[PDB]
This record gives C-alpha cells, structure tokens and sequence, in this order.
RNA sequence: UUAGGCGGCCACAGCGGUGGGGUUGCCUCCCGUACCCAUCCCGAACACGGAAGAUAAGCCCACCAGCGUUCCAGGGAGUACUGGAGUGCGCGAGCCUCUGGGAAAUCCGGUUCGCCGCCACC
RNA sequence: AGUGCAAGAGCAAAAGAUGACUUGACAGUGUUCUUCCCAACGAGGAACGCUGACGCGAAAGCGUGGUCUAGCGAACCAAUU
RNA sequence: CCUGUCAAACUCCAAACUUACAGACGCUGUUUGACGCGGGGAUUCCGGUGCGCGGGGU
C-alpha cells in the first residue's frame, strides 16, 4: 500500500518573468538543459502592444535533472507554511516551482482513457511538507 | 451534473475512448474498419463492420492467441504487432472480407509504429487497405532486428524468462511461413 | 349503434362539419342515418355534436321508423315485412332492426337507402340553440329521449 | 416578414434543446436508405452541411435515389412536387 | 390623463427594458410599510385588499391609494405602530401615448402600470386584534383611488 | 468480460461517496531509452523496449440518493389554457353552460448510482 | 471564450487557439432547392453531383472561399481571354 | 437564509391545435371516367360584415 502512495517530484519549473531575452544563458548553466521562450496574451498599457513576443523563459526538469537541481536550490530559500498549494506544490523566489504527486499521475496526463485523479489520491498540503522535510531540510 | 441545462458528453467521449469526429470520417468510406488497438503487454486487431444495435466484429486477433501457433517470445512488440495483423487479415479472408480502412483510435500516426505494422500485416494477408508505403517501418524493424542489436549491448540480459540469450528475429520468419501456408487451423 | 338526425341547416355552418354530414350520408335537415359505434365514427359525431341529435334507439322505435321511413336504394317501394323478406337476409323488420343495433349489417348492405328521411317533429322539438342538458334538442340523448324525437318524426 | 431570407422565422426549428447540444452521433449520419423508403425530414441543428430549405421541416418524403452521398427525396409541397437533396444526418426512417 | 385610456388589458405585454428607452420613474415611494423588521407570522390578524376585476393600475393610482391607506395607519396607530402593510404588485407594464395624425402612430413612453388579475391581493396588512377596524378603514380609503371594485377579506382572524 | 476490444441509445448513464478485487492469466499504474518516433524545454506526453514491484490511482465488482436527471403513484387539477356550439349573463373589459381535449409550478411517496449489441477470454 | 460586421442560430480531442505546409477564392458541366410557400417569373444565391487538375493527410477524408442566413445588376456598346 | 414582483423581441416546462406521410372506416370514381395531363375563352387584381385570434391607436 505504502510504496504506491509515497510522493515524488514530477516537474521543477524554473521561470523568469521579465517583460521584454538576455537571461536565457543563466538558466542553461544552472539547470543543465535547454530553455524555452514565454509569450503573452491581451494588450497591456505598459508598452506591451505585441501579442506574440518573448516576455520571459522557462525550463521544466524531469527525473535526475530535477533532483540534482534541488540539492542546490532548496538551501537558497526559507520555506513557509503559507507558501504551499492545496494540491501540495510550492513556489519560491527567479521563480522555482516544484510539482509533487503520487505514483499514478499518468492516468491524468495520458491520451487513451484518461481520468482525473480522485481527491483521496491527490496530495495534501501536510503530506507534501513531510516528504520534503524527510529530505535534507526544515519546515515551518 | 450542475442543472437541467448542463450537457454531459457522449458515454464513449466521457470515457475518453472514442474520437467521434475521426469515427465519422472513417465510416464515410463504407468499408469495414481495421481496428488496431495496443496494450502494454499485448496487441489487438479487429475487423469491424457497422450494425443496427452497435458495431459488429467479423474477425478479431489478439497477440495472446498467437502462441497457439508457435510463439514463445513477448507479445507487445513490433514482430508480434505485424503477426497479429497478418492473423487478423487471414481470418478476415475466410469470413468474406476483401477490403478495409485503418482505424488507429486515440493512437498517434507516428511513422513506423506498431499500429502501422498491424496494417502492413493485414495488407500482406490479402486485404485491400488504403496505405502509404513510406510511413510503414523498414522490413528489418518489423522482424525485430532493433531488439537484437540492443541485445548486442548485453552484459545483463534483456529478457528475464528464458527464451534465448542473443535473441532470435528468425522466429518472425518461422511464423510468417506458418501463417502463409494454407493448411493452418485458423 | 347511434341514430343521427340533422336538426340545424347548412347555412353559416363550417365546411368541414357540413362535409362530415355528407360523409355520414345525411344531406338535408330532418334526415337520419344509422351509424355504428367505432372509434372512427365517434370522431365524426363529436364534430357534428352541435348540429345534430343522436343516441341509441330502442328496438321498438327503430322498427316503427324503418316501417314508415325506410326506402330502397332506388325507388318508391314501401319497406314492410314482405319487402324485407324478399330482398334482405332477414325475415321481417324486427330481424333487420336487431342486426342494425347489434352492428351485424348496414342499410346499404341490404339494398336500402342509408338515409331515413323523417317528417318534422309533431308538437315540435326542444330547440336548436341549446343541448339536452340545458333543455334543448342538440347532442347526445337518452334511449328514451331519442325515441321521443324519432317517434315524433314518424 | 421583414426580410425574405432562408433562415427567417427559424429561431426555434434550427436551435437545439440545451441537452441535445454539441456534435451529433455518426450512426444516423452514415445511415443507408433504399429507394422507395419513406423518410422524415428534420434538420439536425448540430450538423451544418447537407441541409434542405427550412420550410420543408416535418415533411415525410420518399427516397428516389441518391446524388453522391446525399439523397434525392420526393415530397409534395402543397400541390407541387419537389425533389429534395438531403444527407442522412437530417433524415429519420418512418416507423 | 384619465385611467380609461390605460385600465383594460388590450395591448401586449410591453415590459422589456432592453428594447424600451425613456421610461418614467415609479411614483411609488415605498413597498414595505410599518415595522419591516418584524415578521408576518408574528401577527394574529392578516387582512388583504382583493381586486375584483382584471385591471391595469398606473403608478400614480398605486401611489395615491397607498399614500391614503398608510397615512390613516400612521394617524390611528402611530408612526412607529404595531403593523406592517405590503404592496405586492409592481409596475412592469410600460405605457405609451400618441402625442402628426394616425401616420407613424406608435406612441412615446408616458408611464408604467401594474397588471393585477381578478381575485388577486393588491395590498396585505398584518395587524393585531385591537387594530383590525382601523385597517379595514385604511383599505376603504385605498379602494376609492383605484379602478375596480374591491373585497376586504380577513385571511387569519376568527376574533368576531 | 477474475479486471478486455469495438460500439448503439447519448445523464435512467451526471456530481459526490463507501466497501471489495488480481504469481507464470487480463487491464493498468509501473521499470527503462539502443533503436522507429518525440518534445518551439522537458522518454512529462507521444513513440519504442521491458517485467523488479503494486492493487494505492485508473479500470472491473458490490452498494449509498445528499445534488442533478428519467419515469411512476398520489395531491395540486379536470384547476390554468383550449378546438366546436349557444336569442346564456355582464354598461363594459369580461364571464358562463354544453361538447371534445388538457397543462405547469410545487409538496409527499416510489424509481433512477445506466440499459443493450458484436467480438474475444477459465 | 472565441469564431471580421446586425440579429438569431452552429461549434470543445472543434467550426475556437497555436504552429507548419498550402492556394479548392481552381477549370468545365450539371442536379435540386431558393429567388417566387402554395403557384407562373429573370439576375442573384445555396445545397448536392460528375469530368479535369491540384493541396493536405498514414488514411478514411476534407477543400466548389470566410460556421449559417445580407455584401447585388438585363439588353445594346466597349475593353479583355 | 428569509421575503415581494415580471417579460412581443426569456425558457427547466408546456397544451388545446395546426401540419407531413401511411393504414383503416367513411364518402367518391372506373356507361355520370374521378385523380392527372394538354389546349381555347375569360372575368378578376377599389371589396365589405359577423365571429375567433390578433398588431397600431384614448
Ligand atoms: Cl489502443
Ligand atoms: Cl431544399
Ligand atoms: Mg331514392
Ligand atoms: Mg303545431
Ligand atoms: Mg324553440
Ligand atoms: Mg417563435
Ligand atoms: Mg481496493
Ligand atoms: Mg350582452
Ligand atoms: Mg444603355
Ligand atoms: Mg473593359
Ligand atoms: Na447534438
Ligand atoms: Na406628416
Ligand atoms: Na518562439
Ligand atoms: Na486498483
Ligand atoms: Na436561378
Ligand atoms: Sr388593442
Ligand atoms: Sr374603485
Ligand atoms: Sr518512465
Ligand atoms: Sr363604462
Ligand atoms: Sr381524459
Ligand atoms: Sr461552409
Ligand atoms: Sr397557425
């Protein structure tokens, strides 16, 4: 029961919301892979009239590339309780977001016969805190 | 769900099993559908026609009933996929089916995939299915040569259960030969 | 089996209602037809309810009416027991009268006109502006009430 | 009318009841009818193509052949005979 | 203008404000009178003014009848007395006037009216047993300012 | 169908919930990237290859009606409305009688937690 | 929500969005409905075919312009192929 | 929650009724030939009233 219920890291999304590019170089050095540009919708009065234009960049990290980043990313910030999601995810910051979930998330991300994950199998804020606390750091 | 005005999708769409837009375009031909479905461990190939109360399967073939002819190898790969298609096509010829259209369902039209192998097998069996030769895999990958060249990078065995050590893609040829023969009990 | 009698004229009456009366073989005022009790015939009398007088007649009254007012399919000939005997499948007026009521045959089937052309009501009727329940002579009547009308129209 | 367009006065007949919204099932759009068969004409609001003139909604015609995938259905509008080009999507079999 | 021009229900239901512009405001000041904090079931006596004929009453007739009814209750029971009167009908029907001969006859908007059917309650007052004859007098003044004949029916009171 | 594939009707099938079920079997989650294929970045997905582990998800099985839905009983209601008729009533707006039809809201009580088809399969 | 513009209507693994490729907004000739309910009447319009040539797609298939209903014009004469 | 009202350009509902086709009964047609087709000749394109349903208007 406990083996297929113990949480894991799905994706570590590292984003920099600038507004107008030059910052793509610093991400490829800290993450280990290639980054992607970020576009925007709706015309804003802060000299942002163009729709299809690079505003920032992001990198989604999987498996080893995710954990080998978090060994150096977690000590850089003081984790709080109000900094957590209802689904058991957290964002701190350069934004660093860690998506945490249980061993059967493919059921909601696949193409054939996909179903949404039930409330009981979804991660709790408390169940998430305990997992990260069990890996080199403190909570509160 | 929310109220009387709410619109709940069709059952097979709610279940995310049938693409109804692709199904209409498929049925527009008038020919039976070569339903090519795949599982993690197995591969299925049905020959479906239309009926008054629902779909009618005239000739199916699972990769589980492939072993009945002499298969000792796994069932969810490229050689198995072709052979399930060939077995489906042969059972279709004995039913009276001459032509068919490939239904891949929710699977992707990726060049050289297992569903295109199912199609190549059915065509080889004598069925007339609209295809594209350069979207089908090269004859050696269908044999399972890509699996043998992976077993060359040995050290640790690929297969757990004892079938062999360095893998035999010659088993494909030994089975294609058995199925091409007219004596066989279908 | 009901007995329809037209009591109101054709003028100002709806065409679809007048046409129903002509389908029921009743073309003039005071004319009478013997209509069976089926679903199809029921819709027809409901449509004419306000220009007609109907109800099931008694064997005794139907006999009197057939004697005095029934005519052949063609001709002046009196429909007496001797007439009935020679052309119909029955023996006397009573035999015919029973079959008509039990819906075994029709007047046309026996070579008689489907219409019984009656005389105006002796001492007059209860009126053509109101139904039976309101003191008039229109619509459905009692078996005793229709007899009073049909006997008065000998 | 205020305008003599084909879709005039068709707010009701060319609209679906909320639960009958979305894409229609293919089974009735692929349905095969034979010559001589009596068919009911009713436009499916969800299906755009293969429609007839909305004035003919509710007609029970007679299939008298086909033109491509669409059917040639014979009706009598008032007293005038007309041949209607219509797809299976907008046809229902009588009885 | 006289009520003869607007009292009957002859024209269609013309209430759609998204298609009608320049509609005069309601002359009706209040709809809830007396002690609007207390409930209707807290009073032993419930007397209603019942309209006998199917009519269309203008906002000016509704205000005049309400003002002459509540003013009697403010006089006899006090400004903060133990009663509560309710005018349940609201002026929805928008009225026109053709004010040029019969050409382009569709009139301009002049007012609003409330469609009340026969047998319906226009006013409903909730009072105590001792103040029952004061409200029957408030309605006697209220019925004289509307178009139909009326009934003063007691719906909750076997104290006679 | 001791868990499958393709469907028809397209909520009676939705929403929400409880309990049960898997040694060489099935479906999965699952393990894993040399290849076919793949990501505007990520074997996440798609695609491919495979069984160390699991029944916690999904799925299949049994069941609960609180919401939503279907139908049925009873009450509302033969009321509302209405096709046909009238030397019936009303100053009138309008109403009434006869004949033939006949609701809706809502309340109470049941029902409904899908049905059916083809195929394959201890 | 969006879908160029009135209003009403259609659409969610799309008819919307993104991306890429593309020019079917193609030539020729019809069937039918509409214009004009019934019921004759032109131009115009639409749905639906066939022949030719193409585009895309694995393929079924889709493309006879824009999701549907407005955006149109006789004879004579001129220009043009 | 409680409490008070509405809709020609609102609708979770929803008649009476109108309407397509088919069967049945009725009526009608096969010497009175209906249904249908072809042709000759028109007149006519100021209408009015009752009732039912209307829309405008005191
Ligand atoms: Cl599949
Ligand atoms: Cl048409
Ligand atoms: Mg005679
Ligand atoms: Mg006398
Ligand atoms: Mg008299
Ligand atoms: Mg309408
Ligand atoms: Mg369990
Ligand atoms: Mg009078
Ligand atoms: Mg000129
Ligand atoms: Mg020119
Ligand atoms: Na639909
Ligand atoms: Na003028
Ligand atoms: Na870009
Ligand atoms: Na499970
Ligand atoms: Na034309
Ligand atoms: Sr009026
Ligand atoms: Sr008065
Ligand atoms: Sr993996
Ligand atoms: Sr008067
Ligand atoms: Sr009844
Ligand atoms: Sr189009
Ligand atoms: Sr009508």
């Amino acid at each position: 029961f406990h083996e297929m219920r113990e949480p894991r890291i799905e994706k570590v999304v590292v984003h920099m919301g600038i507004g107008h590019a030059n910052a793509e170089d610093i991400l490829g050095e800290i993450t280990g892979q290639m980054p992607v540009r970020t576009k925007a919708k709706r015309t804003v009065g802060e000299f942002d009239i163009r729709e299809g234009d690079p505003i920032g960049a992001k990198v989604t990290l999987r498996d080893e590339m995710a954990e080998e980043f978090l060994q150096t990313a977690l000590p850089l910030a003081e984790l709080a309780t109000s900094q957590f999601d209802d689904t058991g995810n957290f964002s701190f910051g350069l934004d660093v977001t860690v998506n945490l979930v249980r061993p059967g998330y493919r059921v909601a991300k696949r193409d054939k016969a996909s179903r949404s994950i039930p409330t009981k199998h979804r991660l709790n804020p408390a169940d998430a805190v305990a997992f990260i606390e069990s890996t080199y750091d403190v909570e509160v | 769900a929310t109220g009387p005005r709410y619109k709940v999708p069709m059952r097979r769409r709610r279940e995310a099993r049938t693409d109804y837009h692709q199904r209409l375009r498929l049925l527009k031909s008038g020919k039976p559908r070569l339903v090519a479905r795949k599982s993690n461990k197995h591969v299925r190939a049905q020959l479906v026609t239309l009926g008054p109360n629902g779909d009618d399967t005239l000739a199916s073939a699972h990769s589980s009933d492939l072993a009945e002819y002499g298969w000792e190898a796994p069932t969810g790969n490229m050689p198995s996929a072709y052979l399930t298609g060939l077995l489906a096509g042969l059972r279709a010829q004995e039913a009276g089916v001459e032509e068919a259209v490939l239904d891949i369902g929710l699977n992707s039209p990726t060049p050289g995939s297992k569903v295109f192998a199912i199609q190549e097998g059915a065509i080889d069996a004598g069925l007339d299915i609209p295809h594209n030769d350069d979207v089908l895999a090269d004859w050696q990958r269908t044999r399972g040569a890509h699996i043998a060249e992976y077993d060359e990078q040995l050290e640790e065995p690929l297969y757990s259960g004892d079938f062999d050590a360095a893998d035999l893609p010659e088993h494909f040829d030994e089975l294609r030969e058995t199925l091409l023969d007219g004596d066989i009990e279908l | 089996m009901h007995a329809l009698v037209q009591l109101r004229g054709e003028v100002n009456m709806h065409t679809d209602i007048q046409d129903t009366l002509e389908m029921l073989n009743i073309h003039h005022v005071n004319h009478c037809t013997l209509v069976p009790e089926t679903d199809a015939y029921r819709g027809m009398v409901a449509k004419v309810n306000d220009f007609v007088a109907f109800g099931e007649p008694s064997q005794e009254t139907l006999e009197t009416v057939l004697a005095t007012r029934a005519e052949p399919l063609e001709g002046d000939a009196d429909v007496d027991d001797e007439w009935v005997a020679e052309h119909t499948d029955y023996d006397d007026i009573s035999g015919l009268a029973f079959a008509l009521l039990s819906e075994e045959t029709t007047l046309r089937e026996q070579g008689l006109s489907p219409t019984l052309r009656l005389h105006p009501p002796r001492g007059g009727h209860d009126g053509v502006k109101h139904p039976v329940k309101e003191g008039g002579q229109l619509g459905k009547h009692d078996t005793e009430g229709i007899d009073d009308l049909l006997e008065a129209m000998r | 009318p205020s305008s003599n367009g084909p879709l005039e006065g068709t707010r009701g007949k060319l609209k679906n009841k909320p639960r009958d919204r979305g894409t229609s099932p293919p089974q009735r759009a692929v349905e095969e009818f034979d010559d001589g068969e009596k068919v009911h004409l009713k436009i499916d609001p969800s299906v755009p193509n293969g429609r007839f003139h909305p004035r003919f909604d509710g007609q029970t015609g007679t299939v008298e052949g086909k033109q491509g995938d669409a059917y040639k259905v014979d009706i009598v509008d008032g007293g005038k005979e007309k041949t209607i080009i219509v797809t299976a999507a907008h046809l229902r079999r009588q009885e | 203008k006289p009520a003869s021009m607007y009292r009957d229900i002859d024209k269609p239901a013309y209430t759609r404000r998204e298609y009608i512009t320049g509609i005069p405001g309601s002359k009706i000041a209040q709809h809830k009178m007396g002690r609007k904090q207390k409930d209707a079931d807290d009073y032993p006596v419930q007397i209603s003014l019942i309209v006998e004929e199917t009519v269309q009453l203008r906002h000016g007739s509704l205000e005049a009848s309400r003002l002459s009814a509540n003013r009697h209750l403010i006089k006899e029971l006090g400004e903060e007395g133990d009663y509560k009167m309710t005018l349940r009908k609201f002026p929805h029907q928008v009225l026109r006037e053709n004010k040029d001969g019969m050409r382009a006859a569709f009139g301009k908007i002049v007012g609003t009216a409330a469609r009340v059917q026969a047998g319906e309650q226009l006013f409903t007052a909730y009072c105590n047993v001792e103040d029952a004859e004061h409200v029957k007098e408030a309605f006697r003044r209220a019925y004289n300012k509307i178009t139909p004949s009326c009934r003063i029916k007691v719906e909750r009171g076997e104290e006679l």
